[PDB]
């Protein structure tokens, strides 16, 4: 039949999840961003439009740090990106808590990816309208 | 309701014209027994504050955990951080002053006794108290424990009233504490000859002095002392 992109975890005949896809829609359309990995450590940039000469200069930064040594930068729905990071940083604190070091990259990674892998598995709950850049300098590399 | 284990003795402090000195020698005691030898009870939260805790070791550990997160913390979104909105002293001091009454009134407390001391970022001298049982309190001069009683009566020698403050300089100041810091050695029987010692003025920034030692000690006296009463050799 049809519909099959009205709730957000099922699955169409085809296999896909409909919602997700317009989430990524949301994400397109929004600002550009980058990251490069160099040598020894990564650089994360992003576009900042000037929707009127109101806007400080200077003022509304978009780039957000997890922790001390993660760095997030991400494109689409601003407020879905923060909500994001905020989870992060408990993650991340979590994490610090009982093993004291720091969160390795790789690690943060899954646990931002189990996050939001978990926002595609509820008709309950809407998936994030981000695309995230991220990442940063840990006991290798 | 907890019972102190592995502890540490006194924390001594008092502030001089351009701001603040402290001090807490590395030990870390277990009953009698001087455990612990490396043990550093000031901790520096930013530039402008030193914190130093006396009391279980343990909750100390601790303490020194939630002062960092504080800092981690205050970093996320905020682009001053290290500028216009950088922690205080006294934000410092107020969450410790927080907690540390949340905890006695749990009636799970945090068995220590804190001594938060800085400079504000408009120059002003910062130096507070806080224990167990969120009890609080500022003077010239804060020490806790046994600098309660020892410590305290020669410092304010130096800084007895407010007046006083203005006239002391480091020298004279830092002095005092390392004095104050001889004699706490000569009758604390739980203390060490090895302490630390920091200084946070309005314009030098916080000097962290690591390793110190009590010296010049008077001993030699000791041989003419025999028997405790009527013996003579």
């Amino acid at each position: 039949g049809t519909g099959y992109d009205l709730s957000n975890s099922v699955f169409s005949p085809d296999g896909r999840n409909f919602q997700v896809e317009y989430a990524v829609k949301a994400v397109e359309n929004g600002t550009t961003s980058i990251g490069i990995k160099c040598n020894d450590g990564v650089v994360f940039a992003v576009e900042k439009l000037i929707t009127s000469k109101l806007l400080v200069p200077q003022k509304n930064v978009k780039i957000q740090v997890v922790d001390r040594h993660i760095g997030c930068v991400y494109s689409g729905l601003i407020p879905d990106g923060r909500h994001l990071v905020n989870r992060g940083r408990e993650e991340a604190a979590s994490f610090k808590k009982l093993y004291k070091t720091p969160i390795p990259i790789p690690a943060f990674a899954d646990r931002l990816g189990q996050y939001v892998q978990a926002h595609t598995l509820y008709n309950s709950v809407r998936p994030f309208g981000v695309s995230t850049i991220f990442g940063g300098v840990d006991k290798n590399g | 309701t907890q019972q102190p284990i592995v502890t540490g003795t006194s924390v001594i402090s008092m502030k001089y014209d351009n701001g603040v000195i402290i001090a807490a020698d590395n030990l870390g005691s277990y009953g009698s027994l001087l455990r612990f030898n490396g043990v550093e009870r000031l901790i520096p939260v930013g530039d402008n504050t030193v914190v130093g805790i006396s009391g279980d070791i343990s909750d100390m550990q601790h303490i020194e955990r939630l002062l960092k997160d504080l800092v981690t913390e205050n970093a996320y979104d905020n682009p001053l951080a290290d500028a216009e909105e950088a922690l205080e002293p006294s934000y410092i001091f107020e969450y410790l002053a927080t907690v540390m009454y949340q905890r006695r009134s749990k009636m799970n407390p945090l068995w220590n006794a804190i001594i938060v001391a800085g400079v504000q970022s408009n120059g002003d001298q910062f130096l507070r108290y806080v224990n167990l049982l969120g009890v609080t309190y500022s003077s010239p001069t804060l020490a806790t424990g046994f600098g309660a009683h020892m410590a305290n009566p020669l410092l304010r020698k130096v800084v007895d009233r407010e007046s006083d403050i203005p006239k002391t300089t480091v020298q004279v100041a830092e002095e005092a504490i390392v004095n104050a810091m001889r004699v706490l050695y000569y009758r604390d029987a739980r203390s060490s000859r090895n302490f630390s010692l920091a200084i946070i003025d309005k314009n030098t920034g916080l000097t962290f002095k690591k390793n110190l030692q009590v010296e010049n000690m008077k001993w030699d006296f000791a041989k003419d002392i025999k028997g405790y009463g009527t013996q003579k050799i």
